[PDB]
């Protein structure tokens, strides 16, 4: 029949659960007092094998976890089952599945827990653990359903405190490792397991109404709708529709507030936070046959990053698809992010490190074209930096040797280190671009001739053309720095009876200009080297067929000398006569790092150079930095040095500053201190020194050349001028005059050096003097530059071109002073004498009719064949040796 | 006379009538002379508290078909010596506890034709002389168990046209009715309503055997056993437990000493 509930008798079951719990309380509590009131262990034994049963440690330990989870999981849904049917019942043992199964299920628990409390190691503690307790209210009252035929949904919810074992269970089976899924785990179980029990607490007090009010306060609320209402309620949600109404339920809900709100808000966020833990930038890339794809690693940020991007994909270069993958540690700012978005199909990034061979793999360095490694030019510790980029490429050189690189090194002897790696495969192809020296290399080159740096630096930047509708210096400079340094074949018209004699002249035809080996001024399958505006009108030269010198001769030589032979003081300096030198003002302290000078001098002093044509070299500045790099600078002839400071007029001015050919404003602290505002003070404070002495005339004309880390404070180097910082730093006056540099111009220098590997050793033979297969081995083994007795072949060696400036005013080229007619100008040069201009050194107000007493000049490379010229001019060229 | 009501219909004896009179509430002025009262087919809706007041002599009320749906607790004070109720064919759904106390002399009463869907034991109070009562026509689902238990003297009853959900919640009530034996015309006529498997089945036909699924008082036996069911499961599983790994340890110990070299 059915109706078989009249009389109720939860009493029955909550006793005996009571009663099991409180006399194992009370007999380990007795047996505690008793103790304190007074072979090798077969207890220990036995207690050893319940504990490596109850751990995963043999296979009958990881059977029993796994069926110790999976019954847990299956009496937690039997009570879900159960939760629909009313509080009491009377059910049948063996007419019934579910009761059977349930039988068979807490049986297990209660072996389970004799294990357990077998392997225990305090019975006390064991008896109050959450497992323990869970385990008394839950097998005891389904033996007695069993024994009475009738079922009583009491404590059943409790059920799902075993949940809370969820951790530790995969812990044992060594699933669960990692701290963050362990922690993720722990989170879970604790939620979920509180959220079930006391759905189930408020299920049990809601459907069996208070005692005290004769169980007149039935609610009839199902489980799911108990779920719901404790969601809603520790959300701080509150809707209302569904809350509880009986004195136990309001009362368990007030002290379940406390507790609970503060679980919900403290374990959902941060298991939100663990689930969103995910890697964005993984995976590999995929090498896409018949596109070739280069590396970029080390110094990768927003600003690089995008430099280097506008510079390598600029559409002046030729339709070639060269596809660019970065690879960094860091993952992107939103910035960085977006800038990829606007090169979607062009570049990818992919997070890891250079270091694991896991991540050069990914990458695919093993079908790469190149690897190019950046430079944290703007650090703190030069050495550092070196370091670390040296570690990146031995670690690409490690995972693959056959791989081409092009790497910055901020300082020249790491440069040597690079060498002494043994896959530094230089032949088929390799580079180093060594930022300290080509910036001297530029800064002794514009000594030379004043403003050539600039256009050494122009060139390598890739520059559309732009034009302006007013008629400023601007407008003329804009047409010089739209041209760059490409490389073509030859054609076969020009490769019949002499290369020379043909190249001269031609160039009218080409309308563009030229500079087996490396060639400079060709006079007396070759690579012309040209200075066309676009690498478009390029494919017109092939299509269109109608002791005291140096171990070789290179550089000069003298014996080594003292620092105290050369150390001078203001009497004996304002006694000497000096006029048209180089005079090197250097800013430093003890700590200071070092910027090494020897890349400066030696450039100064090539076999093309006569003795008597030397120029004097004196560096003035504080004795101990000069000391410090005085171990190179000893074997040099014909240098100076004046202790004291720049910033002092009175040592200015013994050193003859007046009639010096150039005066170079170096620092060597700028990697000290890294506040953008004080950067280069002391140069700004050395240069306006400069400008604004006096002579028995205003110091303002002299040649001067800064070397400034900040670009921004290039502003303060000239006063009149019109200072933005929109602007950039090619545009700036003190730039296109020659009087100011930075390294930042030649980050351009590896778009250009993959591109065309020639380019940068033809630097290396355009600035810096030379540098020889022999010279680079000799500075790596000694690092010292020595020399013997001259050879014919030795004095052979000197038939090289170096820069020179020529004026306008007085020499056969005074017709073409304003002939109107550069490219006729330029076209006498290269008949009458075989010398080639590479452009004009053209006064700032020159273009305007009404006079002025301006100095400043700035640079024009190539101007076209119709160009007008005015007397007062001075001209790039490459004169040849005598 | 005035001892009859202005309204009302008198006989000598003590007998008044007062129905087919459209009488919205109880007619003032009762006497202790009147021993019999009518009052059917009225329209008292409202009974108030004490309205029987001053016939405390009177022997038989009727309040049949007048349209009761509320009655006081207090109304039927002082009817010590009423013994004939007829509050059938009313709107009664509920009974205040303590209303029908006083009536001590109480016989027949009678609340057939009601709404009242359950009848309590404090409704009832003690009853000791009453002798008969009449609950047909009733949304009497089920008996609370305990109502019978003060009235010694009850030995007829009606039970017909009523939700009865035959389980274990009337198992007092049929007790009464093997002990009574309702004659056969009224047995035909009292059925379980629920529609389950005990449809058209007389409440006479259900022994004992059929509801011994249904909870028995607790004993004396059980009372030990559901108390020592727990702490002695959990002694037999630590010593069955135990023993399984004392055994295993002790084979496992013999097969390797023993075995050590071999
Ligand atoms: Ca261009
Ligand atoms: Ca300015
Ligand atoms: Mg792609």
């Amino acid at each position: 029949p059915c109706d078989s509930r009249g009389q109720r008798m939860w009493w029955a079951f909550l006793a005996s659960s009571m009663v099991t719990f409180f006399g194992g309380l009370f007999i380990i509590l007795l047996w505690r007092t008793l103790k304190y009131l007074w072979e090798v262990g077969w207890m220990t034994s036995v207690k050893d094998w319940a504990g490596v049963m109850i751990s995963a440690q043999t296979l009958t330990g990881r059977v029993l976890v796994v069926l110790v989870f999976a019954l847990s999981i299956g009496a937690l849904v039997i009570y879900f089952i159960d939760s629909s049917n009313p509080i009491e019942s009377c059910q049948n043992f063996y007419k019934d599945f579910t009761l059977q199964i349930d039988m068979a299920f807490n049986v297990f628990f209660l072996l389970y827990f004799g294990l357990r409390f077998i392997a225990a190691n305090d019975k006390l503690w064991f008896w109050l653990e959450v497992n323990s307790v869970v385990d008394f209210f839950t097998v005891p009252p389904v033996f007695v359903s069993v024994y009475l035929n009738r079922s009583w949904l009491g404590l059943r919810f409790l059920r799902a405190l075993r949940l809370i074992q969820f951790s530790e269970i995969l812990q044992f089976l060594n699933i669960l490792k990692t701290s963050n899924s362990i922690k993720l785990v722990n989170l879970l179980s604790i939620f979920i397991s509180t959220w079930l029990t006391a759905a189930g607490f408020i299920h049990l007090v809601e459907n069996s109404g208070d005692p005290w009010e004769n169980f007149q306060n039935n609610q009839a609320l199902t489980y799911w709708e108990c779920v719901y209402l404790l969601m809603v309620t520790m959300s701080t949600v509150g809707y209302g529709d569904v809350y509880a109404k009986t004195t136990l339920g309001r009362l368990f809900m007030v002290f379940f507030i406390l507790g609970g709100l503060a679980m919900f808000a403290s374990y959902v966020p941060e298991i939100i936070e663990l689930i969103g833990n995910r890697k964005k930038y993984g995976g590999s890339y995929s090498a896409v046959s018949g596109r070739k794809h280069i590396v970029v690693c080390g110094h990768i940020t927003l600003e690089s990053v995008s430099n280097f991007l506008k510079d390598f994909l600029h559409k002046d270069r030729d339709d070639v698809n060269v596809e660019i993958v970065f690879l960094h540690n860091i993952s992107p700012n939103l910035e960085l992010e977006a800038l990829f978005k606007r090169h979607f199909t062009q570049v990818e990034f992919y997070q890891g490190s250079v270091l694991n061979p896991h991540d050069l793999a990914r990458v695919k360095i093993e079908s790469a074209d190149a690897c190019l490694i950046l430079a944290n030019k703007y650090c703190a510790d030069p050495d550092a930096e070196d370091a670390s980029n040296i570690m990146r490429v031995i670690s690409i050189k490690n995972y693959h040797p056959k791989i081409r690189i092009i790497t910055q090194m901020l300082q020249y002897h790491n440069k040597a280190h690079l060498l002494n790696i043994p896959s530094w495969n230089w032949k088929e192809g390799d580079d180093a671009i060594c930022l300290a020296e080509l910036k001297l290399g530029f800064i002794a080159q514009s000594c030379l001739a004043q403003g050539l740096s600039t256009m050494l630096a122009n060139l390598f930047s890739m520059r559309s053309f732009i034009k302006i509708e007013e008629d400023t210096w601007q407008k003329y400079y804009l047409e010089g720095v739209s041209n760059e340094m490409y490389t073509e074949y030859l054609s076969s018209a020009f490769v019949g009876l002499s290369f020379p004699t043909v190249c001269e002249l031609c160039f009218v035809k080409l309308k563009l200009l030229m500079i087996s080996r490396i060639l400079i001024n060709p006079g007396n399958g070759t690579l012309g080297f040209f200075i066309a505006s676009d690498a478009k009108e390029v494919k017109r030269a092939f299509f269109y067929c109608k002791k005291k010198y140096d171990s070789t001769g290179m550089f000069h030589w003298c014996a080594p000398k003292e620092i105290e032979k050369v150390i001078l003081t203001r009497s004996e300096a304002a006694m000497t006569v000096l006029s048209g030198h180089v005079v090197v003002c250097i800013f430093g302290d003890v700590s200071s790092a070092l910027i090494g000078l020897r890349n400066l001098v030696m450039p100064l002093r090539a076999s093309n150079f006569h003795y008597h044509e030397l120029k004097h070299i004196v560096f003035v500045g504080s004795i101990e930095y000069l000391k410090r790099e005085w171990e190179t600078l000893h074997n040099f002839p014909k240098v100076s040095i004046l202790p004291g400071t720049p910033l002092s007029r009175a040592d200015l001015r013994a050193v003859n500053i007046n009639l010096c050919d150039m005066c170079v404003i170096l620092s060597a602290n700028q990697n000290n201190i890294d506040d953008t505002s004080l950067q280069d003070k002391e140069c700004i404070l050395a240069s306006l020194n400069i400008k604004s002495m006096q002579f028995d005339t205003t110091g303002v004309n002299i040649p001067i050349i800064t070397e400034l880390v900040n670009d921004t404070n290039v502003q303060f180097l000239d006063q009149d001028d019109d200072d933005d910082p929109d602007t950039e730093l090619y545009l700036t006056q003190p730039f296109a005059c020659g009087t100011a540099f930075a390294v930042s111009v030649l980050d351009s220098l590896m778009s250009a050096t993959y591109f065309n590997d020639n380019i940068l050793t033809l630097i290396r033979t355009l600035v810096t003097g030379g540098a020889t297969p022999e010279l680079e081995a000799l500075i790596a083994e000694e690092n010292a530059l020595r020399g013997g007795y001259s050879t014919p072949q030795t004095l052979a060696n000197r038939d090289r071109c170096r820069v020179a400036q020529l004026a306008l005013l007085d020499g056969p080229f005074a017709d073409l002073g304003d002939g109107g007619c550069y490219g006729d100008l330029f076209c006498k040069a290269l008949k009458t004498y075989n010398m080639l201009c590479f452009g004009i050194y053209r006064l700032r107000d020159a273009h305007l009719s009404t006079p002025s007493q301006c100095t400043k000049r700035y640079v024009i490379t190539n101007p076209p064949y119709e160009f007008e010229l005015v007397p007062t001019d001075l001209i790039f060229c490459l004169m040849q040796f005598d | 006379a005035p001892d009859c009501p202005e309204v009302c219909t008198c006989v000598p004896g003590g007998l008044a009538s007062c129905s087919a009179l459209s009488l919205p509430a109880v007619p003032p002025g009762l006497s202790l002379r009147l021993r019999a009262l009518l009052l059917d087919h009225n329209r008292v809706r409202a009974l108030p508290p004490g309205a029987f007041a001053g016939a405390g002599a009177l022997q038989r009320l009727d309040l049949r078909e007048n349209g009761l749906h509320s009655v006081h607790v207090r109304a039927f004070w002082g009817l010590g010596a009423l013994q004939l109720l007829d509050l059938s064919a009313n709107q009664l759904e509920a009974l205040a506890p303590g209303t029908f106390a006083p009536l001590r002399a109480l016989r027949n009463l009678s609340l057939a034709g009601n709404r009242l869907a359950r009848l309590e034991p404090a409704a009832l109070g003690a009853l000791p002389l009453l002798r008969s009562l009449s609950l047909q026509d009733n949304e009497l689902a089920a008996l609370a168990p305990g109502l019978l238990g003060r009235l010694p003297a009850l030995d007829a009853l009606h039970l017909r046209g009523n939700p009865w959900g035959c389980g274990c919640a009337l198992r007092p009530l049929c007790a009464w009715l093997r002990r009574h034996p309702l004659p056969a015309s009224e047995a035909e006529t009292v059925l379980c309503v629920w529609p389950g498997r005990l449809t058209l089945s007389p409440l006479t036909a259900f022994s004992d055997a059929a509801f011994s699924h249904c909870a028995q008082p607790l004993a004396l036996r059980d009372l030990a056993v559901v108390y020592t069911l727990g702490p002695a499961s959990f002694l037999v599983s630590l010593a069955s437990c135990l023993a399984l790994g004392s055994g295993l340890t002790a084979c496992r110990a013999r097969r390797r000493r023993l075995r050590t070299a071999a």
